[PDB]
């Protein structure tokens, strides 16, 4: 149906609020030809509206964490032991 | 017919990972549903991230990983205990299954991952075929010297077993084990192709022949 | 390196990985059909390295030009078991072709002869080309190339040429194979394993790329163009075909 | 596989560099992960340097050298121009160099010693006497290429026909592109220091399932004995006197598990050995008044790993004889050269300015000298400045009390050693050389110059000894026999794998006796292949047989004699019953105890230490070293090129052909 479309997709919108992005990426994914290409329902007013603030909200996410990657590939050997309490995996023969 | 290859292709890319982390890691050479599920979404998720970058020497943080393994878990409980896409619902199906037959592949001992198996077909989709299948390929790309030839020769045996057995309910039309034919198959194929067909590859391939 | 590996796979693998992608991965129907062939396929190596294991462990491995001839008659007796169980195959399709057609399905024809002739010989090529270069391809990712020991620098880049070579002919051979089998012409059949044996045989010169690369092209251009008009195509049919 | 036999030839009698760690610096030598390739040119003058720094087509070159042209300048400019450079093997030089070679420091163990800017200062980093002469330093330098030490003559000669055959230049022009190569395989998983590298340690055994461990400490065990039984269990009393003799059990080199150390630590501890033995046939040995204490530190050239942790151990009353027991101390350093008959006796002149130890040094010297002249061979002198002490174990002990102690050895000022710390301080660096028609087991038993050389040391040293524990009258049973000075040194220098060792050791190590000569290096392995030989011969020979059955030899509690708290008990191997294999065992009772020798700044945790000698050795994975050839870029190129040219002119001549399948193929 499409009335528990909608109310699907907001459970998807209102659930990456918790550290989701790739909720919002699926968000994106799924529900795109059913927003944006035939004008047939009803509810197909806020179907178009919760795939639009959810890539703001992806890319939102795009910021921060390739900036944050980066930052870490970068300063972790400028940084002294703070460097290796933070690190998952250090590489080996590498400083 | 379409339904014989909408269950070769879900076995396929789950031999493709493990055979693909075997040849390259070089480690491994409700309340009983989703409780059992958090240990392998997130516990397993862990250690397989975490030993694939050690391959590779590469520097993460806490901070990326934590934030990786719980867009994994998370999106991966909230897709097969909910509603989700049905591409998505079969991909984690794969990915579950390859996870849990890995953990198959290292703590066995040699001659003895062989008894269980073997009693298993001996007793005998579903998410159990998708794992024994997948340890097969995965014990036959691990003991011995480099040998592609074994692990493509059980990589078609499994294939065979998956066909016949669809075929054989052509007439009976009743669940069957769909094991003890493709692990039977899987027995006899590794031990002679191992040590029977592998020398008589070896002279051809010294000498630079073709048959 | 990666530069000898990715040259050497798509060498080996380029008509392969084109035939399959373009004309058998589309049908759900053929690609058992590939892996039947690649299983039958499997059962002629096995039996065929059966009889070399017992010669070789009976012959108690003292000389060595006797070794050389159990080699020999090794990899015939390997040629004649792969012809035979491409017959059982045929007689296997045959078989099945008489139940999936006018007996579980209404229209008599859900895939034809030739087809199946083609996909079967589809997947001895591959499967055999599988179990030739694999494990040549894994040496090839090393920095080092062949010749320390005096030995030519060219064996990754012949063997893949070779691999093709082997792949198109099991291709061409199939189709012939069963339009010999058809129509009850035997003279044809004599010709397909001859030239089987004709093709594994000039491996032995095989150290001297100059006559044993050229002449398996050559047999692979004539098989082809038999297979050409084999399966129906003519000169009236190719110079009428580009409207 | 059948296929790398055709590509590869391993190298296999090879020894890498090994990157150790200190609390600031590294050391040592490192390849990449997936080692470092290199195509192999040979150095045999100095216009074969100007083909691999300027004028090679080829850039990154992999170079080999003969071991006579390892020298500092050679290593400064292949380190200045290090993209060009990536390997180095070195070919070992059977006429060793005439002129010396020695990669140590000019002043060995230079901060961790009694001579400081606050107690010595004018003596403080060896101002008056450079001890190392011929040192150079090489050994603790950083390098960013491998270097691997070639030890058979027959791979050197096949990497030497490899490259001409492959790799020379015809008329003054390029060599022709399928060229020899050689791929060196050592990647070291440690860092910048060691207080780093503990520290990643540390943390990945802490929060870190699979525990990634990238250092590991240089540790091993003293091994030290009684002359009079001690109880071992509590600590002496303070009104009991020792004399302590001590004498440095390792070496080092510039490869990593190559340590001959024949001058520097085999000959010295052997002599002890001997000298021990000398002084344990006394006949009024139990009515001594004072005790003797034999001691063999091991850790000593890494900044004094076993002496420290003796003394630290010695003051926090952890080992039974304490620091005030101590009255005399008679260190033994190098004492096998020896070039006109003379035995320095060297003493250190900042703890004498009180008078009573000046008083007590002087003593002690009377003693020696009164020891000494009953041997016409050995002519024990005195330095006629006023000099400092050498590098050895007498200045950790000099760290706590001013004990009064003296240092002997065969120089005066700079070393005799021509090759201290190096790969050529082999036998026949002081003359171990046998005849050659003799069978292995009669050179055994053969008597080298050598041996009598280093008696009369192990007799003066002896009754030195006796005279120092209140002897005094049966002061000339006291002689050291050369028997045991040889076979000791053919052990130790020679053959491992005896019929003498097997006689002496235990059952579950006899795996330990190599076929050639011990390597004397302080391994991580905690005990080492060194320490066992050294306990069981000093079990041999102070200790005595007794019979006991093996279920009353593991355990001598229950027997009404043979107390445990006194002595200690082993099971050995005996020696052989002719015409069978009858190793016919027994218990030695003997007090060849082990102690630990971990440096302090371990235990204590400090790992960026200044006094107490954080040194560790990084862990690896995969030392192999290979030859093989290699094709040109033209070559990889043309083979990609035509990959990608048969993929898609199969792709389309399979659609094209596909497509118009309906019409090409009629029935
Ligand atoms: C851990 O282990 C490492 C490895 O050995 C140790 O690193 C060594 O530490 C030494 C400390 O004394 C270093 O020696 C000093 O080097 C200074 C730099 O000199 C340069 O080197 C060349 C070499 O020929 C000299 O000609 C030039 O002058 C350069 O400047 C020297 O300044 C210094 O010599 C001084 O001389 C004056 C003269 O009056 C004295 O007043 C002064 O007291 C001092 O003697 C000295 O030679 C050594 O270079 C260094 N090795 C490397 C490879 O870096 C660490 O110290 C160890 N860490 C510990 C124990 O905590
Ligand atoms: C279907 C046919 C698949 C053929 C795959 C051939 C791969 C090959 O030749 O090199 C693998 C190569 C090399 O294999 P290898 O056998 O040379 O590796 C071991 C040898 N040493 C230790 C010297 C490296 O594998 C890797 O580099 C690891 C990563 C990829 C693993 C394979 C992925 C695909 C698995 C099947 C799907
Ligand atoms: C080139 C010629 C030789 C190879 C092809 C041989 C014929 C294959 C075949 O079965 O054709 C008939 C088949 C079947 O033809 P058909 O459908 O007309 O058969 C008759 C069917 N009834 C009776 C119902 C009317 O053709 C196909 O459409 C299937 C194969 C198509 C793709 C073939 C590509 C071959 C490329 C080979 C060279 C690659 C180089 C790189
Ligand atoms: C290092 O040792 C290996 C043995 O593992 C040698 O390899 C053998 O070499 C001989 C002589 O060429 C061959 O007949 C054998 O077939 C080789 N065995 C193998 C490859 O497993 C190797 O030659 C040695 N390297 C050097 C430089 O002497
Ligand atoms: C060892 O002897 C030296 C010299 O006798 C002692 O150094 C003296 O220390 C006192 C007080 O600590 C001061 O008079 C001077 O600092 C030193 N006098 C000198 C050098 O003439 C040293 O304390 C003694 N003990 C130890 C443990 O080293
Ligand atoms: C020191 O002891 C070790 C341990 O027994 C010896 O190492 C063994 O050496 C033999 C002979 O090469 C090998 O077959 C064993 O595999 C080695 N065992 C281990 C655990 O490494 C070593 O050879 C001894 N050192 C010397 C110089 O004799
Ligand atoms: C040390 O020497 C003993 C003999 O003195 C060696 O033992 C022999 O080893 C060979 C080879 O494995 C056996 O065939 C003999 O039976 C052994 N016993 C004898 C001759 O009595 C031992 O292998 C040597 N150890 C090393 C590391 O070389
Ligand atoms: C130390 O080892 C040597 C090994 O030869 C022992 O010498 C032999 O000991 C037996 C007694 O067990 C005597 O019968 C032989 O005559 C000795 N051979 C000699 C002296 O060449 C020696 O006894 C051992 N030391 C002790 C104290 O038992
Ligand atoms: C061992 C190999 C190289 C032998 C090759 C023999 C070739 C040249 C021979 C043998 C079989 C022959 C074919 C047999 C039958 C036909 C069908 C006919 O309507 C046209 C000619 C044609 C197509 C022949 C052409 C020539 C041919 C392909
Ligand atoms: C390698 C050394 C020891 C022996 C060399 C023997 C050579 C000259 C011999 C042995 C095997 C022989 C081959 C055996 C079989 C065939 C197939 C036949 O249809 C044509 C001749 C051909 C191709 C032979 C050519 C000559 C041959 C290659
Ligand atoms: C060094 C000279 C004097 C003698 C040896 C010449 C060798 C290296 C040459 C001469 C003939 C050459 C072959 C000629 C033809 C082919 C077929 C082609 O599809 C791949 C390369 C290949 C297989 C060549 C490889 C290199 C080759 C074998
Ligand atoms: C038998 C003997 O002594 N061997 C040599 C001797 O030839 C040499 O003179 C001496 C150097 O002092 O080294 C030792
Ligand atoms: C080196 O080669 C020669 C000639 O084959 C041989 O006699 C010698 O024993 C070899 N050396 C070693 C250490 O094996
Ligand atoms: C010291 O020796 C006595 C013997 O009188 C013994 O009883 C005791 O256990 C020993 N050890 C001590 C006091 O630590
Ligand atoms: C000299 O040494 C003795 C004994 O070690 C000690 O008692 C005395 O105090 C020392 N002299 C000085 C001035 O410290
Ligand atoms: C030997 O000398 C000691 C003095 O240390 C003395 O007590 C002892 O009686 C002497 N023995 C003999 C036999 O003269
Ligand atoms: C020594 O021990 C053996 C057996 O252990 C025994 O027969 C013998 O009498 C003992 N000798 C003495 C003197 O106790």
């Amino acid at each position: 149906s499409n009335e528990e479309k909608l109310n699907l997709c907001r459970k998807y919108y209102l659930g990456g609020f918790a550290f989701l992005p790739f909720l919002w990426l699926v968000n994106i994914f799924w529900f795109f030809r059913e927003a944006f290409l035939v004008p047939a329902y009803t509810e197909q007013s806020q179907i178009k509206g919760y795939v639009w603030r959810s890539a703001v909200g992806f890319l939102f996410w795009v910021i921060v964490l390739t900036s944050w990657i980066t930052i870490f590939q970068i300063y972790r050997p400028r940084w002294g032991a703070l460097g290796d309490y933070l690190s998952f995996t250090i590489p080996l023969g590498t400083p | 017919a379409k339904h014989v290859i909408m269950l070769f292709v879900p076995v396929t890319l789950c031999m493709i990972v493990v055979v693909a982390t075997i040849k390259s890691v070089r480690f491994y050479t409700h309340g009983w549903l989703i409780m059992s599920s958090l240990m392998l979404l997130f516990l397993f998720t862990y250690i397989y991230l975490g030993e694939v970058l050690k391959t590779y020497n590469v520097a993460m943080d806490y901070p990326t990983l934590l934030l990786t393994v719980w867009n994994f878990g998370a999106v991966g409980m909230v897709c097969i205990h909910w509603k989700g896409p049905l591409v998505l619902q079969q991909a984690y199906l794969i990915m579950i299954s390859a996870l849990m037959a890995l953990v198959f592949i290292k703590y066995l001992p040699e001659w003895s991952a062989w008894v269980i198996l073997g009693a298993i077909s001996v007793y005998d989709l579903g998410l159990g075929d998708f794992i024994f299948y997948s340890v097969l390929v995965g014990k036959a790309a691990a003991t011995g010297s480099g040998d592609w030839n074994t692990t493509l020769a059980c990589f078609v045996a499994i294939l065979i077993g998956l066909c016949l057995t669809l075929l054989l309910l052509a007439v009976f039309k009743k669940a069957l084990p769909a094991l003890p034919i493709s692990i039977t198959f899987g027995l006899i194929f590794y031990f002679s192709t191992d040590n029977l067909v592998r020398p008589f590859m070896d002279t051809l391939a010294s000498h630079q022949l073709y048959i | 390196g990666a530069a000898v590996f990715f040259g050497c796979t798509f060498v080996a693998f380029g008509p392969a990985f084109a035939l399959f992608l373009i004309t058998v991965a589309g049908d759900p129907l053929r690609v058992i059909i590939l892996v039947a062939g690649a299983f039958f396929w499997l059962v002629s190596l096995l039996l065929a390295s059966v009889v070399w294991f017992i010669l070789v462990h009976v012959t108690d491995r003292s000389d060595a030009r006797l070794q050389y001839g159990l080699l020999i008659f090794g990899a015939a007796v390997s040629v004649l078991l792969q012809e035979v169980f491409r017959f059982a195959y045929y007689k296997l399709l045959k078989k099945a072709d008489e139940g999936l057609a006018s007996l579980s399905e209404d229209g008599r024809s859900p895939i034809s002869i030739r087809q199946m002739a083609y996909v079967s010989g589809l997947s001895f090529g591959i499967i055999s080309g599988v179990f030739s270069v694999i494990n040549i391809l894994a040496d090839a990712l090393g920095p080092g190339v062949v010749g320390i020991h005096g030995d030519s620098p060219y064996y990754f880049l012949t063997s893949a040429f070779l691999t093709a070579a082997i792949i198109l002919l099991h291709t061409f051979w199939g189709v012939v194979f069963f339009d010999a089998c058809e129509r009850r012409r035997y003279w044809a059949l004599g010709l397909v394993v001859g030239s089987h044996l004709l093709t594994s045989g000039l491996t032995f010169l095989n150290p001297w790329y100059e006559a044993s690369l050229l002449p398996i092209y050559a047999v692979t251009v004539s098989m082809g163009l038999w297979a050409f008009i084999t399966a129906g195509g003519s000169l009236r049919s190719i110079q009428r075909s580009l409207l | 596989n059948s296929v790398e036999r055709k590509i590869y030839i391993p190298l296999n009698k090879t020894a890498p560099c090994v990157r150790l760690l200190n609390a600031t610096h590294q050391i040592g030598c490192q390849s990449s992960i997936s080692g470092d390739t290199g195509v192999i040119h040979v150095v045999e003058k100095e216009e074969d340097l100007q083909w691999v720094l300027t004028d090679g087509p080829n850039p990154p070159y992999m170079v080999l050298l003969e071991s006579k042209h390892f020298t500092r300048d050679l290593m400064e400019k292949l380190k200045g121009r290090t993209s060009r450079i990536a390997g180095l093997a070195v070919s070992l030089t059977k006429p060793s160099p005439a002129s010396g070679f020695s990669p140590s420091v000019q002043c060995p163990n230079d901060g961790f010693g009694v001579y400081s800017n606050s107690y010595g200062p004018e003596f403080a980093h060896c101002r008056e006497i450079q001890w190392n002469s011929l040192g150079n330093g090489l050994a603790y330098e950083d390098f960013s290429f491998p270097i691997f030490l070639l030890e058979d003559e027959n791979e050197t000669k096949v990497i030497k026909q490899c490259y001409q055959d492959h790799n020379l230049s015809q008329n003054g022009s390029a060599p022709t592109f399928p060229l020899c190569a050689m791929q060196l395989f050592s990647h070291m998983h440690a860092v910048i220091s060691t207080a780093t590298c503990m520290r990643r340690s540390s943390i990945q055994s802490t929060f870190s399932i699979n525990p990634e461990i990238v250092c590991d400490p240089l540790s091993d065990y003293n091994v030290w004995s009684m002359l009079k039984p001690i109880n071992t269990t509590g600590t002496l009393k303070p009104d009991d006197r020792v004399v302590v003799a001590a004498t440095r059990l390792d070496s080092r080199s510039f490869f990593w598990n190559v340590a001959p150390g024949a001058e520097s630590a085999v000959a010295s501890f052997v002599t002890q050995l001997a000298a021990a033995e000398a002084l344990q046939k006394a006949p009024d040995v139990t009515t001594l008044p004072r005790n003797v204490m034999f001691v063999f530190f091991q850790g000593e050239t890494f900044d004094y790993i076993g002496s420290s942790r003796m003394v630290y151990d010695m003051e926090k009353g952890k080992f039974p004889v304490q620091l005030e027991n101590v009255d005399s101390f008679v260190e033994l350093g190098q004492v096998a050269l020896r070039t006109s008959l003379e035995l320095w006796m060297h003493t250190d002149p900042v703890s004498q300015k009180n008078e009573s130890v000046r008083n007590q040094v002087e003593d002690l010297l009377a003693t020696l000298e009164k020891s000494g002249a009953g041997v016409p061979a050995v002519i024990l002198r005195r330095p006629n400045q006023s000099q400092p002490l050498p590098p050895s174990s007498l200045q950790r002990f000099l760290r706590a009390r001013n004990i009064s102690g003296v240092v002997l050895a065969d120089h005066s000022g700079a070393f005799h050693n021509k090759y201290y710390q190096s790969i050529y301080d082999t036998a026949e660096n002081i003359n171990v050389s046998y005849p050659e028609w003799l069978s292995p087991e009669e050179d055994l038993n053969f008597v080298t110059d050598t041996a009598k050389a280093l008696a009369d040391v192990a007799t003066v040293l002896g009754r030195a000894l006796y005279e120092l524990a209140g002897g005094t009258n049966f002061s000339d049973t006291v002689q050291a026999d050369p028997q045991t000075v040889t076979r000791l040194l053919y052990g130790f220098l020679i053959k491992a794998n005896n019929s003498w060792f097997q006689s002496i050791l235990r059952q579950d190590l006899r795996s330990y006796l190599g076929d050639g000569p011990l390597q004397h290096y302080i391994a991580v392995s905690s005990p080492t292949n060194t320490t066992y030989v050294v306990q069981y011969a000093l079990a041999n020979l102070t200790g005595t047989v007794v019979n006991l059955t093996r279920e009353q030899c593991q355990d001598p509690s229950k027997v009404p004699s043979e107390n445990k708290d006194l002595y200690e008990y082993s099971w050995v191997q005996g020696p052989l019953h002719s015409n069978e294999t009858d190793r016919l065992p027994r218990c030695v009772r003997s007090t060849a105890r082990l102690a630990r020798a971990l440096s302090p700044a371990f235990e204590l945790s400090q790992w960026s230490s200044t006094e107490y000698s954080t040194w560790t050795e990084s862990r690896w994975k995969d030392i192999r070293a290979r030859i093989f050839l290699i094709a040109s870029k033209e070559l990889e190129l043309i083979t990609l090129t035509v990959g990608f040219g048969i993929l898609i002119f199969s792709l389309i001549v399979t659609y094209c052909i596909n497509a118009k399948a309906d019409v090409l193929f009629i029935a």
